[PDB]
């Protein structure tokens, strides 16, 4: 129940934290996936498709971190916490 | 903090060694501070679709 | 500014520029950026779409001194800052500057977008009270909007014979239409029919039988159109608030929203409130002029009376009866009384429509002492040596001070300007030391399964009244986990063990009649390194249980050191805090009852000699106290501060006798760690609350825990330790 | 004013004096003996508070060095015309009255009890016979700068200090305008500052031009005054002297002939008169911000001229002699079009950021060219051109015309430093119009930064269609306690509109004490309120009800000084009347253009390898420990690691990250700061075996 | 009472006469 | 002259009754100039019809409540004031609503004369108990804008005449905002965001079209004073 | 109770440059908005002509002086900023000013080309000694709004050119008052009295007509929706 968020406040932070134990885990959860997406884009030209690109279809020139957050919010990723 | 020369002499005499588990030492050395996102609990996370 | 953004985002811009084929190679792209060709601005706007930047305003004094904002290109050469974050940055737009950084790697961007974003920092870490809320000009606008004035235009009137009642509107839209036409004041008593605003609990339980209000269910409301317009800003489902929006009311509303709603909704509603307050501050008609600053009508008579009394005192001195000191004391007392009298007369004279009164009473900014100075009597003023001068200034800043009065007044201004720098330096030093001590306090565990817990009084039950909420329950036991279940008189459990305390749980505990509650505290934690999250309890900024890995020592140090700047003056100012944390011998060094029993004191005019006879048995401990001080209240069943230290009474062990501050080491020696911890926490909290600032106890429990963490050994025996 | 104050400074620090650290805080306070000798208000705001002051207006220094002040002795209750100068001791052995004390026209004290200042700073009443000395003017305790703040007696000491300090930062505008309301110190300050040429002898002006003026003295001797124009001052501003006399006009000795910077007809004028409306407006003037009309920008009301100065020199070197030439190695002809045959920019040529200003070639030694560089040199036919490029160029953030060039040559027998043969300095003049971020301030210590510059059609306008030139928030006036601001606004409106005190029935009660010449004023008149003796509240209240109507025949402001404005956007009148009036606004020298800094990658220090550089590449912003604590509290571990390793000290990490950003790859892992390797080497040099060891204890290499 | 010959005429709310003119600053 | 970038209007739909109209881009400063006048024109210039006064034979005055009805007389006035009516007759035509017995009375139960109509027959007016009745006479008159009833207090002389504030408008709430736009380096062009909510009598698009028609007709007065070169 | 009579506009003339326009009857509460719309469009969107740049013989930049004149180049530029001209041509045109010998040079000494005229021949530009002369060439262009002098900075012209800030705005002051007729009868309206003063470049009637055409063309977009 709220007006649609716009900018870097989308997706809403509470809905993201609903899926991760704590924000300190969420930051890594998003950063590692952003690195994976960036590596996939870098190797798009030629290379083994070991890193799978974005799951949710990206927008017109959307940053890898934003895509990572959006696909985290869509329940398409799984993470295991160290120690 | 204070009295740098005296503490250096004392440490050299005692041959004391300090663990790098504090925020200040990690900041000085360039290591991730052992708080927030720098603890191995959160640093070592495996994420795949 | 686009110039700074271009010079700061240059590598990203140049990569995208070569990518779009505008430039053939990196060298050409760099040359193009240097020359600032028109092709660059589109790429620059395209490359900072969602790239947060960190804004820092030195001297960063607490955690919220660094925020992360989404950049936007703007003309000019000044960084546009949001009105609400100035409270956190402590920034006034009078030439202040703040540096802007830029996180590059994905991890840094995620850190600055998840943790440091300005939308996630509505609540202050120190006390959990909203820091990004309508502050100075928004408060005045909202206060004007939500005020009710009687006998206005278009107010509700009852049926009169053949004339039906007027002022009943079928919807807020009709009320707005009437206001636009000009037949209805925004703030007048009206009876509107609301449909998209939830009624208050009292009305909700009656009209709908608590069945549940849903949008589309109409209920008659008696209020002013201003309040209806205000509540439209609050999130749907929030019960209708029908009260004038003094600053405290706004703070309560914001805190409740933050407690019951996600932070995104809180940010949205805070922004909407800011917009409405700014819009309605322009039309509140608050200005300043000679007509608006009214002189008290009968100031001359009061001044003449008190001047006559002062002249009588002066003549009494000239008889030779009194020396300089008594004369000065009498004059200062008389002039303090005169200043208070003139202030009361001025307060009575002013109406409620003056811009000065509206600004001060609305809580927007300022206090009434400034109003009295500017329109009443500036009063007696300090001397460079620090003592009041017997001569007061009887002219206000409106009438105009004379030459001598202005010269005498300059002393206080010079003293304050000089002391500002020293105070800030001392606060910085104290913060540095506090950070150094509590470097190693980090939450390492989720729960230590410990049984120890400090017992903190919730609300003492008066002998006649059923209950009286403790004045500082908001700071002692508000965000603490419950160490043991609070069992009522019967077997029913009001709050289960381990459930974090809060407003509803505290209210339930008060209703059940329980007064003493044991709360898990960081000061009795069992974790070897750091402090488990359960013992530390609910976090302040987040509002939920503190998550593992969070550095609580740095937060505590920053919270304690932040209000040092405004912590103005046995000195009871910042030096009191510094000596209390340094565990030095207090200047007063009041004696303490070494052993409980009956007191047999002898009054020595030169040096007070105190002796106590233990009830159980033993000898009398002798204290040689100087006679130049004043006795403090003796602990008695009445506990009346006016009471004097009567001889032959019985005093509990560890209770001080004379005015001053007990030595922490002596109280620790005679009573134990629990009592010394209570003493330190209470003393520092008292010195902080005297000025007006509030910081939760746990932020001090951390420092005390790190402080009292050694065991002096007297005899090694079979241990290598010397 | 800034120079005049600087000359009359009393600095208590420096060689032979106390130091900031060693000096106690007790010496920084005011003393009852400062009355008349050292101004208790004017003082630096920074750490040098109380160690720097200024002579009072009437103070004269004794031969022994002790400061003196004038006092007119009263022999037997009758004040004497003759004065005597008393030092501190003589004053502390006597009974000194106050100038404001009501005095009969014959010198008789009307009040039996006269307020008296006596030894030890004591102030108390005394019979009118024991009094021995009396002051000369109520303005005897204030400095020159503090003596030109109207209604100073209504402003608090700290606000007055701030206003006095800010009056010395005003920038001289293109067109100066004297204040409508200002004390009597303006003219004397301007005359004694020395920036206005004043006729030495009485005569008749023969011919006056923009450059010079010749006046024929009565004794038959002509004298010509040369007026420096557009001459750079010590702080970058411009100093112009425009003659204010016409040919064939007799000039009396000591009369001003031309107006220097900040002067309007031989009286100090640091700012312009603007129509102020005091109210909050949409939050754009929130918390000390200021809203301005675009009419100020388009009319060049607050336009200023600043002159930069650059210089390069050709010094002889061991490898050869540096020379200035139009020819430069491998630069396109278009970039070198503006230069002249001698190798320096032609006068009057717009020069932009980074443009070449004077071309010089330095001798080169021997350096084998890189593969592709030498190959291209061979292919294109361009020889190596060993001589390097060291041409002076416009630094970052500079522009404007080239007003003048000054070249000194050793060949022409000019005194230059040893080892230097040719030195040329180019002056660049820039015209700045007020913009967002610039600072403005009144005389009452109420600063502000331009929050917005609204179009002339958005500003609130009076009932007759006159838009207001500036809007000031009302929440900062009563909290700061500088009501003199509002008093000045009211009196400025009264002066601008002109008044006509009714006298057909007789002078009103409130106007009994007004000077006979002050009962009428033409529109846009000039009035003065001397410090500590000026217009009382009753005077302003009476005058506000007697202002002349406009040309339309209607009075805009009410008796209370408030007027009914119209909303420039909605178009509907504001619900309540608003205070309006003309206020004197100055333009401080804290311009935004100088403050803006930005850095992405530039020069790096040598010993520390940290970011560093000049204005061409602005240095980085320091990230202190308090910032580090703030970052640690958030729990952000990677941001701090980057800020301290990958963009501060990592010599290879910086290059690697710059490669990563300019390419598509990710940012690599940071390395070890140089500030730690340096520490370890420095600590080893002290014969301290310092070695990092792992859990096993094995030493690791760094 | 403008000491300088050609001063602009700005009337003042001066109710007291200063017996001594400001010396050379 | 010429306009750099032509303004264009895009309709958005939030509900059948609501809408959001964005005009973009506009020369700097034209945002308010357009929006405020358009809002006032929409709210005050569009003609409509509404009930002006009511009659209740069963009650001699308004202090008490009409017998046999749960709702208070003021509540009935409030319900009937919200009735949406469309009238094509210039003169004020009378209407009668008659009911008997227990049940609820809805706006669809009123017999309308020729011309007038009711656009929400499902509306609720009041409720009736056993052996209850109510006959009310409500006149419907055309007009524009909002007119209070106190000004309509003086109207001839009758027994139970009860003037009621009539809303002569098919649009009942309009709001506007302006936001910065970047069509070039200027980055200062306005973006008017007009929000309009109407009754069921007129669609938001038709309401905006009528407002534009009226405003163009009004400014034609100035434009036909003389013909001069001007921007398009 | 629809109002039968639609609004009408009538021009009154108070002076050559000033006129009063009366518009009524208007719907209640609507006079202020219409008057303010007209005022806003009058002060910002009336096309006009103004001097764009100048070129003084012997002067390379504006921070200098020409021998013989009593004031520097900046002062004369500021004086010329007050000049009012009306150019019928839609292209830049160049006007000449050649004054020599002792005396004063005024705007009446200019000799504009065909299609241009100067409406204040009494303006004071500079003063000349018998020693020095003054020859100025200034360009007049037709536009609207306020164009900063930078417009000619990038033109890449000779060193002689001195770009000048341009103010194409013939309107000077605009004001309005509304005379509401609130009466107990339904017959309530309001009357508008729009005053407008100009710089003598154009008459008030032409300015009002131009503003009205602007607004009509702007509201055609709203009318189009249907
Ligand atoms: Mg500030
Ligand atoms: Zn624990």
């Amino acid at each position: 129940g709220y007006d649609t968020p716009l900018g870097i406040t989308n997706p809403p932070i509470d809905e993201l934290l609903d899926r991760v134990s704590s924000k300190y885990a969420l930051v890594i959860y998003a950063a590692k996936r952003a690195r994976q997406i960036n590596d996939y884009y870098n190797q798009l030209g030629e290379g083994i498709l070991e890193y799978v690109g974005p799951l949710v279809e990206p927008g017109l020139q959307e940053k890898p971190l934003s895509i990572a957050l959006r696909e985290i919010h869509a329940d398409l990723l799984e993470h295991t916490e160290g120690e | 903090f204070q009295e740098t020369t005296r503490v250096l002499t004392d440490a050299a005499i005692n041959c004391r060694s300090d663990k790098l588990n504090g925020l200040k030492e990690n900041v000085i050395i360039g290591k991730l501070i052992p708080a927030g996102t720098g603890i191995n609990r959160y640093r070592n996370i495996a994420v795949q679709p | 500014p686009k110039l700074m953004a271009l010079e700061l985002f240059k590598p990203f811009v140049m990569k995208r520029l070569v990518d779009l084929n505008h430039a053939q190679n990196i060298k050409s792209a760099k040359r193009m950026v240097e020359r600032q060709r028109p092709q660059v601005w589109d790429v620059l706007e395209e490359v900072i779409a969602e790239h947060p930047v960190l804004l820092n305003r030195a001297p960063t004094l607490h955690r919220l001194g660094i925020q992360a904002f989404e950049p936007m290109l703007v003309e000019g050469k000044a960084i546009q800052l949001h009105p609400l974050v100035c409270e956190a940055f402590n920034a006034d737009f009078d030439g202040d500057q703040m540096a802007v950084h830029l996180p590059l790697s994905a991890e840094a961007q995620a850190e600055a977008r998840i943790l440091m974003l300005s939308s996630n920092n509505i609540l202050s870490p120190a006390s959990g009270r909203p820091l990004a809320m309508p502050r100075l000009d928004m408060v005045t606008g909202l206060y004007y909007l939500t005020t009710e004035v009687p006998g206005d235009t278009g107010e509700y009137q009852p049926a009169s014979g053949d004339h039906p009642e007027t002022g009943v509107y079928s919807s807020p839209a009709e009320a707005i239409m009437a206001a636009d036409r000009g037949v209805l004041s925004v703030r007048a008593k009206i009876k509107v029919r609301l449909t998209q605003l939830r009624p208050p609990v009292e009305i909700e339980a009656e009209l709908f039988g608590h069945s549940g209000w849903q949008p589309g269910d109409a209920w008659m409301a008696e209020t002013t159109l201003g309040r209806v317009m205000f509540n439209e800003l609050l999130p749907l489902g929030y019960p209708f608030v029908n009260k004038q929006m003094h600053k405290k009311v706004q703070a309560a509303i914001i805190n409740d929203l933050a407690e019951r709603y996600p932070m995104i909704v809180v940010a949205q509603t805070v922004d909407k409130l800011k917009d409405a307050g700014f819009y309605w501050a322009t039309r509140s008609g608050v200005t300043v002029s000679m007509a608006d600053v009214l002189v008290p009508p009968r100031k001359k008579e009061i001044l003449d009376h008190y001047e006559e009394r002062a002249d009588k005192v002066e003549k009494q001195f000239q008889r030779g009866a009194l020396n300089h000191d008594e004369r000065n004391e009498a004059l200062v007392e008389i002039w303090k009384e005169a200043t208070d009298e003139v202030g009361q007369a001025l307060r009575e004279h002013y109406p409620d429509d003056n811009p000065i009164i509206t600004i001060v009473d609305s809580g927007a900014t300022g206090n009434f002492t400034q109003t009295r100075t500017l329109a009443g009597m500036k009063g007696l003023v300090t001397n460079p040596k620090g003592e009041f001068i017997p001569r007061p200034v009887k002219s206000s800043f409106r009438e105009g001070l004379t030459v001598l009065e202005y010269f005498i007044n300059t002393h206080g201004a010079r003293k304050g300007l000089a002391d500002t720098a020293l105070r800030t330096a001392d606060s910085g030093y104290l913060t540095r030391r506090l950070v150094d001590v509590s470097q190693d306090v980090i939450v390492r565990e989720h729960d230590c399964q410990t049984e120890r817990g400090i017992v903190v009084e919730l609300a003492e039950r008066a002998p006649d009244g059923t209950l009286i909420r403790d004045p500082y329950i908001e700071t002692s036991a508000y965000a603490r986990t419950l160490g043991t279940d609070a069992v009522d008189e019967a077997g029913n459990v009001i709050v289960e063990r381990g459930q974090d305390l809060g407003d509803p749980e505290i209210d339930a505990l008060l209703a059940a009649g329980i007064t003493q509650v044991k709360v898990r505290s960081v000061l009795t934690c069992a974790t070897s390194t750091g402090v488990c999250a359960t013992c530390y309890g609910r976090s302040m900024a987040t509002g939920k249980l503190v998550d593992i890995g969070e550095a609580v020592g740095i937060v505590a140090a920053q919270s304690i050191g932040e209000p040092g700047t405004q912590l103005t003056m046995i000195t009871g100012g910042l030096p009191r805090v510094q000596e209390l944390f340094e565990a030095r011998v207090p200047r007063g060094k009041a004696p303490i009852a070494d052993v409980t029993g009956r007191v047999r004191l002898e009054d020595g005019e030169r040096f007070y000699k105190i002796t106590i006879v233990p009830d159980d048995g033993g000898e009398e401990v002798v204290y040689d106290k100087i006679s130049k001080r004043q006795r403090l209240r003796v602990f008695k069943h009445e506990d009346g501060s006016e009471r004097v230290l009567s001889d032959g009474d019985h005093v509990e062990v560890g209770q001080q006798l004379m005015e001053g501050s007990a030595d922490p080491h002596e109280v620790l020696r005679v009573q134990g760690p629990r009592e010394v911890q209570i003493h330190l926490v209470r003393e520092v909290q008292e010195v902080y609350r005297a000025q007006g600032v509030s910081i939760h106890d746990k932020h001090i429990e951390v420092i005390v825990r790190q402080m009292l963490r050694r065991v002096t050994i007297i005899d090694s025996g079979s241990t290598e330790f010397l | 004013l800034s120079g005049l104050t600087h000359k009359r400074r009393l600095s208590a620090l420096g060689p032979g004096g106390l130091s900031r650290e060693r000096a106690g805080l007790e010496v920084r306070d005011v003393h009852p003996s400062h009355y008349g000798r050292m101004c208790p208000i004017e003082t630096p705001e920074g750490p040098n508070i109380g160690l720097i002051g200024s002579l009072s207006v009437y103070a004269r220094v004794n031969p022994f060095g002790f400061i003196e002040t004038p006092y007119r002795k009263v022999v037997d209750g009758v004040v004497s015309d003759e004065i005597v100068y008393l030092t501190a001791d003589e004053e502390d052995r006597h009974v000194v009255a106050q100038a404001n004390s009501p005095i009969d026209a014959d010198g008789r004290f009307v009040e039996p009890r006269v307020l008296v200042r006596r030894k030890a700073g004591e102030v108390e009443y005394v019979p009118s016979s024991e009094v021995d000395y009396m002051d000369v003017s109520p303005r005897q305790m204030v400095s020159v700068a503090t003596a030109m703040i109207p209604f100073l007696e209504h402003d608090d000491a700290n606000r007055a200090l701030m206003g006095a300090n800010m009056q010395r930062q005003a920038v001289p505008l293109v067109r100066s305008e004297a204040p409508l309301v200002g004390t009597g110190m303006e003219l004397r300050a301007a005359i004694d500052a020395g920036d206005v040429v004043v006729a030495e002898e009485s005569g008749v002006i023969e011919e006056v031009s923009a450059d010079y003026i010749t006046v024929m003295h009565d004794n038959g001797t002509r004298r010509t005054y040369r007026m420096r124009k557009f001459a750079r001052s010590n702080h970058g501003t411009c100093a112009n002297q425009c003659p204010i006399v016409d040919a064939g006009d007799r000039v009396e000795a000591g009369q001003v002939i031309a107006d220097g910077p900040c002067t309007d007809d031989g009286e100090m004028a640091l700012g312009k008169n603007l129509l102020v409306a005091i109210m909050p407006w949409e939050g754009h003037n929130y918390e000390d911000a200021i809203i301005l009309s675009n009419r100020l920008v388009e009319e060049d009301v607050l336009t200023s001229i600043h002159i930069e100065e650059h210089e390069i020199d050709a010094r002889d070197t061991k490898l050869g002699a540096e020379e200035i030439t139009r020819d430069i190695p491998n630069i396109s002809d278009e970039v070198l079009a503006d230069l002249d045959e001698r190798g320096i920019v032609r006068i009057g040529a717009e020069v932009r950021d980074g443009d070449i200003l004077v071309g010089k070639v330095t001798p080169k030694g021997e350096t084998e060219l890189t593969p592709e560089e030498r190959l291209l040199r061979a292919i294109f036919g361009e020889k190596a051109r060993e001589v390097r490029d060291t041409s002076l160029k416009v630094p970052h953030g500079e522009s404007g015309k080239v007003i003048g060039i000054r070249v000194f040559s050793r060949e022409d027998e000019d005194e230059l430093p040893a080892g230097v043969n040719e030195l040329v300095r180019v002056y660049v003049a820039q015209k700045r119009k007020i913009s967002d971020g610039d600072k403005l301030a009144g005389r009452h210590g109420n600063k502000g930064v331009i929050g917005k510059i609204l179009p002339v059609e958005d500003m609130p306008f009076l009932a007759d269609g006159t838009p207001v030139d500036i809007i000031l928030n009302t929440h900062g006036v009563p909290r700061r306690m500088n009501i003199g601001q509002i008093l000045e606004t009211h009196l400025g409106w009264c002066a601008h509109s002109g008044w006509k005190v009714d006298a057909a029935k007789g002078v009103p009660d409130w106007a009994a004490r007004l000077p006979d010449e002050l009962l009428e004023a033409q529109p846009n008149a000039i009035v003065s309120t001397p410090v500590f003796d000026g217009a009382q509240e009753a005077e302003l209240q009476g005058l506000l009800s007697c202002t002349l109507p406009n040309r339309d025949g209607d009075v805009l402001v009410d008796a209370d000084g408030k007027a009914m404005l119209f909303d420039g956007r909605s178009g509907e009148p504001f619900p309540y009347p608003v205070t309006v009036g003309y206020m004197y606004i100055m333009k401080l020298h804290h311009l935004v253009d100088d403050k803006i800094h930005a850095r992405s990658t530039g020069p790096y220090s040598m010993i520390t390898q940290q970011p560093l550089g000049g204005k061409a590449q602005f240095g980085g912003q320091r990230f202190g420990e308090m910032e580090c604590w703030a970052m640690q509290a958030y729990g952000a571990a990677y941001t701090l690691q980057e800020l301290l390793t990958i963009k501060s000290d990592d010599t290879v990490g910086r290059v690697k990250v710059y490669e990563a950003i300019v390419k598509g790859e990710n940012i690599p892992e940071p390395g070890i700061p140089e500030s730690f390797k340096v520490l370890l080497k420095e600590l080893q040099s002290l014969c301290l075996n310092v070695e990092v060891l792992s859990s096993d204890g094995a030493a690791i290499e760094l | 009472n403008n000491s300088v010959p050609g001063a602009p005429n700005r009337v003042s709310f001066a109710k007291l006469r200063e017996p001594l003119e400001v010396p050379g600053l | 002259m010429l306009i750099s970038q032509r303004p264009t209007l895009s309709e958005d739909v939030l509900t059948d009754n609501r809408s959001q109209f964005v005009i973009e881009p506009l020369e700097p400063g034209f945002g308010y100039t357009l929006g405020n006048s358009l809002r006032r024109t929409l709210l005050s210039s569009i003609p409509g019809a509404a009930v002006t006064s009511i009659r209740i034979d069963g009650v001699l005055h308004e202090f008490t409540t009409v017998p046999g009805v749960k709702e208070d007389v003021t509540e009935i006035i409030l319900n009937l004031k919200s009735l949406v009516v469309s009238s094509e007759e210039d003169e004020p035509v009378t209407m009668y609503l008659r009911k008997q017995g227990p049940g609820e009375v809805t706006a669809g139960d009123i017999v309308p004369p020729a011309g007038v109509t009711v656009h929400n027959p499902g509306m609720h007016i009041a409720t009736l108990n056993d052996k209850g009745k109510l006959e009310v006479e409500l006149v419907v008159e055309r007009g524009r804008g909002y007119v209070p009833a106190v000004q309509n207090r003086a109207s001839g002389a009758e027994i139970g005449r009860i003037p009621v504030d009539s809303i002569y408008s098919p649009v009942l709430k309009v709001t506007y905002k302006v936001d910065a736009t970047r069509v070039e380096q200027r980055t200062d062009f306005d973006k008017l965001i007009l929000d309009v909510e109407t009754k069921n009598s007129i669609s938001p698009r038709d309401a905006l079209a009528s407002a534009g028609k009226t405003l163009v007709e009004l400014f034609g007065l100035a434009r036909e004073l003389n013909v001069e070169a001007e921007g398009i």
